[PDB]
């Protein structure tokens, strides 16, 4: 026998990453799995080296991502390489939630992994918003103000939660200290939740594009998979480059740049992008509580994919209903994004609220009744 | 003579049926008590818990109605 | 101890009710007690008998 | 007997009443660390002139 | 959804003068859209499997008609990774699209389902 | 739901033959400028409406909703958006 199988060390990575058995048909969108890990090792090592140079007290932080822009050598690149694979991570977390959900990834048999894989992107939104406080300019301690105080919409303890988490009676010192410790330790978390999926998803194994079983037709992925990664980690480092390199602030805000300052609050204080859906989602409602309770429940309702979805066909490759309806699901999730960072004004107040009822409607209605109407057509249509 | 058994379905869901789930309701009724003694217990140390819950307890509630001396609190 | 047995122990629900409301009454009255026992042992010594001086 | 049981899950029942006892004094004081320290606390009082402060 | 559901709902639509009329051309449409046949699919080759009743009823195929579809999966999955639509034979003609799967799913799932009336029968 | 290699969890399989050439006999590109043209456009052209339906519906309301917008707040807009408001 073979010492990458008899041993059993050596015998985990094999079952992982050489021997394990991959469809033959796995397209392009198969690729953001790698793609994610790449953003991961990325964000940690940039991470740990900023870690190196930058001081989480409130008197010195905004000055020490001065000085690992302008004295640290190469400090500015591994700083806009942080800022930036920040984005990418989103990117690449928006387009693999994407094919999940086009390709029925979320049916039996691989509800687990992808419960999961909902808390993994619970837990980035947590790492990216703490990350994003610790340089401490205008929008970080805003940023942080805010997105803390929707603890207080909590009832009876609400109030008591948000100075806990800010240890005083403001966002300041303690509040930054903790949240530096915080973001060191969400992505060691994180990664231990992206093993946790993948392990659970090894049961079934990859689905495919087809929506059928693989079990018939198997490759190794190595070395298959590994020269078709590499296309898509050399795509990736092309767009990373461009941004680092050429464009490294078109992603952020200029009021970042600006040291906090707790009496000002500047003009407009919107979200990093990736999170302007799910406040879009939370202006819509007027209620404090009943805003907060549905930005909460947008994430928290992938997890009834499994249930709501009737269809007797896994994924949406031959179900022209089901792809329209995907489509403007997908469209309208953009849309949000959109009006999270307008002004509330006239008209995008009402167009937000509609948009949030298209939003939840595709889980609770559309999905329900375009899935079972799909079922009767493959029926009676093949007769 | 009997020309059929006599029975029939009584109405459930996901493997459940309301004689079981009866049985089953007073033991979340304890498991309920279970977990409110519990989670009350957790926050006992809140001031606010002590404010508005603990201290208006009959007999037993004052021993959460306790004032630092204005002599002894530098705040 | 059947009576005992079978109201507070047999059920794993009302085992753990029991328990966690002990646990209620033992940590106050355990704090009452050592809070007692503590200033007996340190009299005179503490801020709170000293205090009426000032 | 009954009596016989009962005694060992008192053992076990005490050990159980203690471990929560305990856990949740080791978790009050721990978690204590994240509410304001004292020095937060200290800060608590300005003093401001009104006479600069004209009409409107 | 279950095959039972879905085929009698079916079956209470083509019972309908009005409702057949109406759901009978849509979901020929619908067929030709889907385009399952332009990879030599026949429809009951879409049906998730990853379930105890779905491989029971596999398990009961006749073999050639299980050697058959293990062929017609193999040669889908091959024009999928290719990027490329069947031509000529490999076409599944209307005709050739037969539900050979749901007779044995209706009745490992007919057993399935009197069992669990059955546990929750009350003797009266 | 996956076995392994040897017991991969396939029904019983007989009567396909498969045959393929080694890495080294093939020209990688072979007939690489027809997919390039005639493949890629088959493979648009029978995506194109699922793409463009949604994303031009999604523009036309924004565009409509940003003009409105970007006009209650002209001075000739000044009596629409006091009733907006
Ligand atoms: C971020 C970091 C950068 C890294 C790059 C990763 C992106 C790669 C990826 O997943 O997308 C490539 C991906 C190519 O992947 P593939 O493996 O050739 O096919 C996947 C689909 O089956 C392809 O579907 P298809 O075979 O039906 O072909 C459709 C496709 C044509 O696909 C192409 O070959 C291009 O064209 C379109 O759908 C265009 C829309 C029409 C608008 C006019 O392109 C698309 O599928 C784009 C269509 C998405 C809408
Ligand atoms: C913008 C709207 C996108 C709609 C897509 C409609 C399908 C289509 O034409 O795509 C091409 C292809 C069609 O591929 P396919 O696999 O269905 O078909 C291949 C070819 N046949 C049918 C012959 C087998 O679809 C994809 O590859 C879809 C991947 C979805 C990724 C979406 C990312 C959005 C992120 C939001 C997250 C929340
Ligand atoms: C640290 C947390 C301690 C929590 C104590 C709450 C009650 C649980 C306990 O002590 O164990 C009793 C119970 C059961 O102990 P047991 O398994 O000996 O009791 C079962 C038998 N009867 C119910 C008849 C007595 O422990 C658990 O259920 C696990 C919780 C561990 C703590
Ligand atoms: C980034 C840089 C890319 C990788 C650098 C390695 C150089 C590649 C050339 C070496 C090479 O082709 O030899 C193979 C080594 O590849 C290998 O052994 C690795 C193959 C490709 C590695 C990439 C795997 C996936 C990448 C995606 C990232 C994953 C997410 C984690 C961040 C042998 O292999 P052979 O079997 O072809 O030999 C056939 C005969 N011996
Ligand atoms: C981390 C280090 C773990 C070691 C624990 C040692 C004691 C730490 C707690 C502080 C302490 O002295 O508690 C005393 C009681 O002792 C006790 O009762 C604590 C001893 C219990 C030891 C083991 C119990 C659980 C420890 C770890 C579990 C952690 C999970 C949940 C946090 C004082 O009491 P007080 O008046 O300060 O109490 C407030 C409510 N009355
Ligand atoms: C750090 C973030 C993540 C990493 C590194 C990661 C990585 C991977 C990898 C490597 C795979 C196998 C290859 C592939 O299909 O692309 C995979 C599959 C999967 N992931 Fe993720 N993932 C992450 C986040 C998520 C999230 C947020 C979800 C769901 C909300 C999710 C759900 C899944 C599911 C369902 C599959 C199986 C899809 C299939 O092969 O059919 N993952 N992931
Ligand atoms: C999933 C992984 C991670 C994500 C998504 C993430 C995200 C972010 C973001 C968005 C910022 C704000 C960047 C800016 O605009 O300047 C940031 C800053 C920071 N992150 Fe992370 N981070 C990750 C992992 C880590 C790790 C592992 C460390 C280890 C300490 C770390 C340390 C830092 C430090 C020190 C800063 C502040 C300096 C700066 O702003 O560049 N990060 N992170
Ligand atoms: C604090 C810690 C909480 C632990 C709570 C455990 C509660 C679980 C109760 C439970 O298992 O009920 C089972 C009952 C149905 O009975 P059966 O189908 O298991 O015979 O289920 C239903 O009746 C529904
Ligand atoms: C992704 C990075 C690479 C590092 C590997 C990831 C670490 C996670 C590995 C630990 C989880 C346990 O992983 C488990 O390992 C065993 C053997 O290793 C695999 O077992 C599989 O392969 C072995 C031989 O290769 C066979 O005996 C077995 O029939 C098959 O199921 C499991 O399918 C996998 O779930
Ligand atoms: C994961 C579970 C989450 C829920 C748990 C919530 C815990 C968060 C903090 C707990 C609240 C702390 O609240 C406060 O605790 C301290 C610490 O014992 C108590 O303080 C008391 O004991 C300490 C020593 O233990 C003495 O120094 C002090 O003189 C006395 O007042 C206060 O009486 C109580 O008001
Ligand atoms: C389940 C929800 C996960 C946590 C989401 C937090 C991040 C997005 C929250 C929205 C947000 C709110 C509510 C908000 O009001 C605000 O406006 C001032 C923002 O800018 C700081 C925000 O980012």
């Amino acid at each position: 026998m073979a010492l990458r199988k008899k041993n059993s060390l050596l015998n985990m990575a094999n079952s992982y990453v050489l021997d394990s058995p991959q469809p033959s048909n796995l397209n392009y969108f198969w690729n953001f799995g790698s793609l994610l890990a790449l953003c991961l090792v990325i964000q940690l090592a940039t991470g740990i080296t900023l870690a190196m140079h930058y001081t989480s007290h409130a008197s010195l932080a905004f000055d020490s991502v001065e000085h690992i822009m302008r004295d640290v050598n190469f400090g500015w690149f591994i700083r806009y390489a942080h800022a930036n694979t920040a984005s990418f991570f989103f990117i690449c977390i928006y387009a693999h939630m994407g094919r999940n959900i086009y390709y029925g990834s979320y049916k039996t048999p691989r509800v687990l992994p992808w419960s999961i894989g909902v808390i993994i992107f619970l837990l980035l939104i947590i790492t990216a918003f703490m990350g994003y406080v610790l340089v401490f300019g205008q929008m970080s301690l805003w940023g942080a103000t805010v997105i803390c105080n929707l603890v207080s919409a909590i009832p009876w303890l609400g109030e008591d939660i948000v100075h806990f988490l800010w240890g005083g009676f403001s966002v300041g010192n303690p509040t930054l200290q903790r949240f530096f410790a915080l973001h060191y330790l969400m992505p060691f978390v994180l990664a231990v939740f992206a093993l946790l999926h993948l392990i659970a998803l090894h049961t079934a194994g990859s689905s495919n594009p087809l929506g059928i079983t693989s079990n018939v037709d198997k490759l190794s992925m190595h070395p298959y998979y590994s020269f078709k990664d590499l296309i898509t980690v050399f795509a990736f480092l092309l767009m990373f480059t461009l941004f680092v390199f050429f464009s490294p602030d078109k992603l952020g805000h200029p009021d970042n740049y600006i040291p906090a300052n707790p009496m000002v609050t500047p003009a407009s204080i919107v979200p990093e992008w990736y999170l302007l859906p799910f406040y879009a989602i939370l202006r819509a409602i007027p209620d404090k509580l009943g805003g907060v309770i549905a930005m909460v429940a947008a994430i928290l309702i992938l997890l009834i994919l499994p249930i709501v979805d009737r269809s007797i066909i896994r994924g949406n490759a031959f179900k022209p209903i089901s792809k329209l309806l995907f489509g403007f699901f997908i469209c309208n999730f953009l849309l949000l994004g959109v009006l999270g960072q307008v002004h509330i004004e006239p008209p995008f107040i009402v167009l937000g609220q509609i948009c949030t009822i298209f939003y939840f409607s595709y889980f609770l209605i559309l999905l329900p009744m375009v899935s079972t109407i799909e079922n009767i057509f493959f029926y009676i249509g093949s007769l | 003579y009997v020309k059929k058994p006599s029975y029939k379905i009584v109405p459930h869901f996901l493997g459940f049926n309301i004689p079981t789930v009866s049985k089953w309701i007073p033991i979340f009724g304890i498991w309920g008590a279970a977990a409110g003694i519990g989670a009350l217990f957790l926050i006992e140390g809140v001031p606010r818990t002590r404010q508005d819950i603990l201290s208006k307890i009959p007999i037993i509630g004052e021993h959460w109605i306790r004032e630092i001396p204005a002599s002894d609190n530098p705040f | 101890a059947t009576t005992f047995y079978n109201v507070f122990v047999k059920r794993n629900s009302a085992f753990v009710a029991t328990i966690l409301a002990s646990a209620f009454v033992f940590d106050m009255t355990f704090e009452t007690a050592i809070d007692n026992f503590w200033d007996r042992i340190n009299a005179g010594k503490q801020w709170k008998d000293i205090r009426h001086k000032y | 007997t009954d009596a016989n049981r009962l005694f060992s899950y008192f053992m076990i029942g005490s050990f159980g009443m203690l471990s929560a006892a305990g856990a949740k004094a080791t978790v009050q004081d721990f978690l204590s660390n994240m509410s304001a320290s004292a020095d937060v606390l200290a800060m608590a009082k300005v003093e401001v002139k009104l006479g600069a402060i004209p009409l409107g | 959804a279950s095959i039972t559901s879905v085929v009698k709902t079916s079956e209470l639509i083509l019972k309908s003068p009005l409702l057949s009329k109406i759901v009978v051309p849509l979901a020929k449409t619908y067929v030709k859209f889907s385009g399952y046949r332009q990879l030599g699919f026949k429809m009951n080759d879409l049906i998730i499997e990853e379930t105890p009743n779905m491989q029971l009823a596999l398990r009961r195929l006749p073999p050639t008609e299980s050697y058959d579809r293990v062929y017609r999966l193999i040669r889908a999955t091959q024009f999928s990774l290719s990027h490329k639509l069947a031509t000529g034979n490999d076409i599944t003609k209307p005709e050739e699209d037969d539900h050979y799967l749901i007779p044995y799913i209706l009745d490992v799932e007919a057993e399935a389902f009197e069992k669990d009336a059955l546990d929750n029968l009350e003797v009266v | 739901y996956m076995g392994w290699w040897g017991h991969m969890g396939s029904p019983p399989q007989k009567g396909i033959a498969g045959y393929t050439i080694s890495p080294f006999a093939a020209r990688p590109f072979a007939g690489v400028v027809h997919a390039a043209i005639f493949n890629t456009f088959r493979r648009t052209k029978n995506q194109a409406l699922f793409v463009i339906l949604p994303v031009s519906f999604f523009y036309y309301v924004w565009t409509q909703a940003s003009e409105k917008n970007e006009w209650l707040y002209t001075k000739a807009g000044r009596h629409e958006l006091a009733k907006a408001l």
